């Protein structure tokens, strides 16, 4: 639907979709799209209001310029930031390990005050990383992604608390700007106020107010209504402006002689000097909105004007009096209520744009205080604009952000959906925000405002639940950073089509309708009443007159990864969350078959994932080949697409790609041309459809274990590809320079039958565990060999050498062909790190079959390892002779409340056999509603079932009584949906009909080849003699504490001591036991370790004489 | 009487610790 060449996936839905899904990747591209300032965003935020737009960079320069020294004799100004064209295209930048950027130019001008000059000079600011078409960045060849961050928005926050002593209500306020000072207006258990600005112990409201230039009469005039401040003024003890101004200054410093500076300069240099205290363009808006200030205004400023303060002051006193509304001279009346910190109306989302703008600003705040410092001590009249601009700090800051920053993460891409959902993520943790251990379980809970903005289902299971969430489908980011959602406004019970994006603030004030309401052909609520969501957040019920807004469609709450689970409204939240988190972990198979029964988010989430080569302009195919395709547009110029074949992903998967068109086909703009890793015909296909039964089979699938058939191994139905990358480097050492050469110290000649004449192996060599990949050799140095060895070299006429055999050998348990070999050299201009003459990398491919130990999983969160793989001949086979493929257990279905995975098992069979409603005289009651043209479907037909609007419990049962016979008229699955299986092992049939169907399962990326480990004796750390391993090093297992407790509970002293002494640290013990073992003698009885003759020395180093008696 | 609280009890300890550190 609304896609040129998409497949025809029948749908079970009943409602319409007035609004179609947005540009899922918009939150990254159209969000970036504001630092550069491309005309695209110009028109976007110029047609929908936005009187005057200013780019992300321009908004920095226009706050930096004009550079002015303290002498006031000269000035520097910046303007017109523009970008050139990129140097190297994406692909090349991904291959040569060079960062994908473009040049940045800013017009700079210096002017003198004595006489003045008009020197304008285009200053090159440096390289700037650009955002690829998919929304990711390329840094040093690695594809990284920036993740938006949730942060409470600067502004005014009120609140109230109860004291246990007297049990009254104390109403506090706070004003939190970006890079400023905080001043809570507390209201103590007693009176009167909590003026304690900048956290200095307190102050009285009349002090700061009067010090602002207020007569003691005006205070009682405005704020007397409102008598609680009468006591504040009475007990203030101070009369006059400076009489309390110098007291404020005292409490601030303290301990310094008061003056006229310490009285007025301070106050005017903490709130009204827009260089040390400035609340960003957002705060200046959240404050006006909260209070009833200039709100109707193009207003643009960052100084906390006196007025605002006074307002909030009385606001506070009005709160702890008992009232609802508040007004101010000339201001729009606002309601009085304590704000909530977690409400999605006070929690903005700094996207990838503001994070880069912040880094650019922090850099400018280093490159800025380098001109005005080299502006006085330079030769005046001899300086040119470029002579002052030391750009280096800015590029350094940028590179220090895109690297080593905990918000720039390697794009988790082992399949299209994992990549798509790595973007659109919002993590409340990270820099500038809260932490993971210092944030109580309040920011984790789901708030009734998250409906439509953040999905409540999708979230990690580890110690991050609630801290890392994902955007919804229809949501959209405001120009400030607040998340919006589209509603349809209904006027007088007549549902219209005027879509209106509401934020989180202006949603509670109104009344929101429900998605699935009985509208009758016009927009009239058939029934007299309707469900609603009132301000507070409760679920009320109202008449069909107050309803003004209504959701555009169900599944608004659901994210993208979640909107692909069929029958979601039948699964529990735990299992639904596990299913949503176990899809971004699947692996791309070799065939990539589409799912038989999914939802509408398949076709519309692959073309947006950025791994499906989409025809750009409607043309006609001219030539196709596994390597590339060419389209001949209707207007002359053609265009050649280059599909990437067998490219390694970041997690080791395969990035294959293959055309899906012929040499004559006509194509239109948007249509799919080449499939992706996990796509099929241009739509997500993460796994395969397998015939599954639901019986427990003789104890091989016990407690989540799964058994398979050999067919899935013979017919390459779950075979996957994996490409690993090994790397070695040859540097210069103290004795010389390491050389990568075919020559080697004492070694055989059968371990060189695959290395080319110059070391590195030849492409196509079937390597295995232990073999050699790169021939390296390092200078030995100089030593002196004992007799036994000199009398041995003489015998074998092999004079010794001065090199060590330190090559690059394949790690343990790894095989497969050698695909690619990359080589960089300092002698060949191939830039590399310091002290590195050469650097080689070797890619090894491997086709992994399914094997017991590999984890599998369906969409509904059900998972399990593969325990047994029976031959194809002993497996419960239907009456025809078709063996079931997988055999799931029953005891896992009921107690986990995921009966969803059963419904799709039933439907999965229907859509596999194909039905035809027998309504040739009249549509049966059960199926007189759902669609038309869905009363019959050819065998092996595709279908769809939207998340909360799909098939119905009473419809499957109607689609299960029409299951046309396979070849000879013989219905195999009776009405209830159960077959009569024959026991392939014993021969006779099972005594009860068993449930069978077609389930869509996926092979996760937790294969045993990754987990299996072992270590007999490896390398040990030098400082601490405990075992240690790395890439090609075993590593050693960790015998923790509770294990020692268990050992002691057994009373096994010798085993514990052995695990503690001759296996971890005792160097004289490990070798003395290894020698015994290898010689076949008795293991020496564990004595007292040598780690006890070191405690005595460490004590005696303190003048403590400890003696063993 | 807007003297909040704990200002004296905190300042006497701060000054005492500062005097100790200067004595060191």
């Amino acid at each position: 639907n609304s896609v040129p060449g998409a497949p025809n996936r029948v749908s079970f839905a009943k409602l319409r979709e007035p609004l179609e899904v947005p540009g899922l990747l918009d939150v990254q591209t159209d969000s970036f799209e504001w630092l550069i300032g491309s005309p695209r965003w110009r028109e976007s935020a110029a047609e929908r209001g936005d009187v005057n737009p200013v780019g992300g960079l321009e908004e920095v320069l226009y706050e930096l310029s004009p550079i002015e020294d303290f002498s006031g004799s000269m000035s520097l100004s910046f303007s017109d930031p523009r970008f050139d064209d990129v140097k190297a295209p994406v692909d090349e930048c991904k291959d040569k390990d060079m960062t994908y950027a473009a040049p940045l130019f800013v017009t700079a001008e210096f002017i003198n005050n004595n006489t003045g000059e008009i020197k304008s000079q285009t200053v090159f600011m440096g390289d700037f990383p650009m955002m690829t078409e998919k929304g990711t960045f390329i840094i040093n060849g690695t594809e990284r992604v920036v993740v938006s961050q949730l942060v409470r928005s600067p502004g005014v926050y009120f609140d109230e608390t109860i004291d246990k002593s007297t049990d009254k209500t104390l109403h506090s306020v706070k004003v939190i700007p970006s890079r400023g000072a905080w001043l809570e207006f507390d209201v103590d258990k007693r009176d009167t106020v909590g003026v304690r600005i900048d956290r200095k112990r307190r102050q009285p409201v009349t002090v700061l107010l009067k010090a602002l230039g207020w007569t003691s009469e005006q205070i009682v005039e405005r704020f007397g209504f409102s008598e609680i401040m009468r006591s504040t003024l009475e007990k203030d003890n101070t009369v006059g402006t400076d009489e309390a101004l110098l007291d404020i200054y005292r409490k601030l410093r303290p301990g310094e002689p008061p003056t006229k500076e310490s009285a007025q300069t301070l106050l005017e240099n903490l709130f009204f000097k827009e260089k040390r205290y400035d609340l960003a363009r957002v705060g200046r808006y959240k404050v006006n909105k909260k209070l009833g200030l200039h709100v109707g205004e193009p207003i643009t400023s960052s100084t906390l004007t006196e007025e605002d303060v006074v307002a909030t002051i009385e606001y506070l006193v009005r709160l702890h009096e008992g009232q609802t509304t508040m007004t101010v001279p000339g201001g729009v009346e606002v309601p009085v209520e304590t704000d909530d910190i977690d409400h999605f109306g006070n929690r903005r989302l700094r996207t990838v744009g503001e994070l880069i703008q912040n880094q650019i600003r922090v850099g400018m705040s280093r490159m800025e205080r380098v001109v005005r410092e080299r502006m006085t001590t330079q030769d005046v009249e001899a300086i040119t604009p470029q002579t002052l601009i030391n750009i280096r700090p800015v590029v350094a800051a940028i590179k220090e952000f895109f690297g080593t920053s905990q918000l720039s993460q390697f794009m988790d891409q082992n399949n299209p959906l994992s990549g798509l959902t790595h973007k659109r993520r919002l993590s409340a943790l990270g820099p500038g925000g809260l932490s993971r251990e210092r944030a109580g379980l309040e920011v984790r809970d789901v708030h009734p405002s998250h409906y439509g903005r953040m999905c409540p289902i999708e979230t990690p299971e580890g110690p991050n639940i609630g801290l890392i969430g994902s955007l919804s489908v229809y949501a959209r980011v405001n120009p400030f950073g607040f998340i919006e959602t589209p509603y349809r406004k209904v006027v007088d019970g007549v549902v219209s089509d005027e879509i209106v994006y509401l934020t989180a603030d202006e949603e509670d004030r109104h009344v929101v309708a429900q998605a699935n309401s009985p509208i009758d052909a016009d927009g009239r609520f058939v029934e007299p009443r309707v469900l609603v969501r009132r301000k507070a957040g409760e679920v009320e019920y109202v008449p069909s007159s107050e309803v003004d807004y209504m959701d555009v469609s169900p599944r608004q709450m659901v994210s993208v990864a979640t909107a692909m689970i069929p029958f979601l409204e039948h699964d529990d939240a735990n299992r639904a969350l596990m299913g949503a988190n176990m899809q971004r972990q699947a692996v791309p198979l070799v065939r990539s078959e589409a799912p038989l029964v999914g939802t509408g988010m398949e076709l519309r989430a692959a073309i947006d994932a950025g791994d499906v080569v989409v025809a750009e302009e409607s043309g006609v195919i001219e030539e196709v080949s596994a390597d590339y395709i060419t389209v001949m547009h209707d207007n002359g110029t053609r265009r050649t697409y280059r599909m990437r074949k067998f490219a390694r992903s970041n997690h080791g998967t395969c990035a294959n790609q293959c055309p899906i068109v012929d040499a004559g086909d006509r194509v239109e703009a948007g249509q799919v041309i080449a499939d992706g890793p996990c796509t099929d015909d241009g739509e997500m296909a993460l796994g395969k459809n397998l015939l599954v039964a639901i019986m427990p089979w003789e104890g091989h699938n016990y407690e989540d274990a799964i058994i398979l058939s050999n067919r899935l191994v013979e017919e390459d139905v779950l075979t996957s590809i994996h490409i690993e990358e090994h790397e070695i480097d040859a540097r210069d050492t103290k004795l010389g320079a390491e050389e990568i050469t075919r020559d080697i110290p004492n070694i055989s000649d059968e371990v060189l039958a695959d290395l080319d004449e110059r070391g590195i192996v030849r492409i196509g060599a079937e390597v295995r565990d232990g073999d050699i990949l790169v021939g390296k050799v390092t200078p030995k140095g100089e030593t002196e060999l004992t007799p036994e060895e000199r009398l041995l070299r003489a015998i074998f006429g092999e004079k010794a050498r001065e090199v060590r055999d330190t090559s690059l050998k394949v790690p343990h348990g790894e095989s497969g062909k050698v695909i690619g070999i990359r080589v960089f050299s300092r002698e060949d201009e191939d830039e590399l790190p310091a002290g590195v003459n050469e650097l080689v990398r070797v890619y090894v491919a491997q086709k992994r079959k399914i094997s017991d130990g590999d984890k599998l999983a369906g969409r509904h969160g059900n998972k399990g390892v593969i325990g047994k793989i029976l031959p194809v001949e002993d497996m419960p086979f239907l009456a025809d002779g078709t063996p079931v493929d997988i055999i799931l257990n029953t005891h896992g279905v009921p107690r986990r409340m995921n009966i969803g995975q059963i419904l799709e098992t039933h439907l999965g069979w229907c859509a596999h056999s194909g039905w035809k409603v027998d309504a040739a005289k009249g549509v049966p009651d059960w199926a007189a509603r759902l669609p038309d043209e869905l009363l019959e479907a050819q065998p092996n037909a595709i279908v769809s079932t939207p998340v909360f609007d799909g098939a119905q419990e009473a419809e499957l049962q109607g689609l299960l009584s029409c299951t046309l016979p396979n070849r000879d008229g013989d219905v195999l699955v009776d009405a209830d949906g159960k077959a009569m299986l024959f026991d392939g092992r014993s021969g006779e049939p099972f005594p009860y009909p068993v449930t069978v169907g077609y389930m869509y399962i996926m092979k996760l990326h937790h294969l045993v080849d990754d987990k299996i480990h072992a270590r007999s004796t490896g390398p040990y750390s030098m400082i601490t003699q405990q075992p240690l391993g790395g890439k090609a090093q075993f590593g050693g297992q960790r015998f923790g504490e509770m294990e020692c407790w268990a050992m002691q509970a057994y009373g096994a002293a010798y085993t514990l001591q052995e695990l503690l002494t001759i296996k971890s640290d005792d160097t004289v013990g490990r070798v003395k036991v290894y020698e015994a073992i290898v010689k076949g003698e008795n293991i020496p009885e564990p004595g007292i370790p040598e780690s006890f003759k070191v405690l005595l020395k460490e004590l005696q180093s303190l003048c403590l004489n400890v003696e063993v008696l | 009487f807007v003297w909040d609280e704990d200002e004296s009890e905190a300042l006497r300890q701060a000054r005492k610790d500062a005097e100790l550190t200067a004595s060191a």
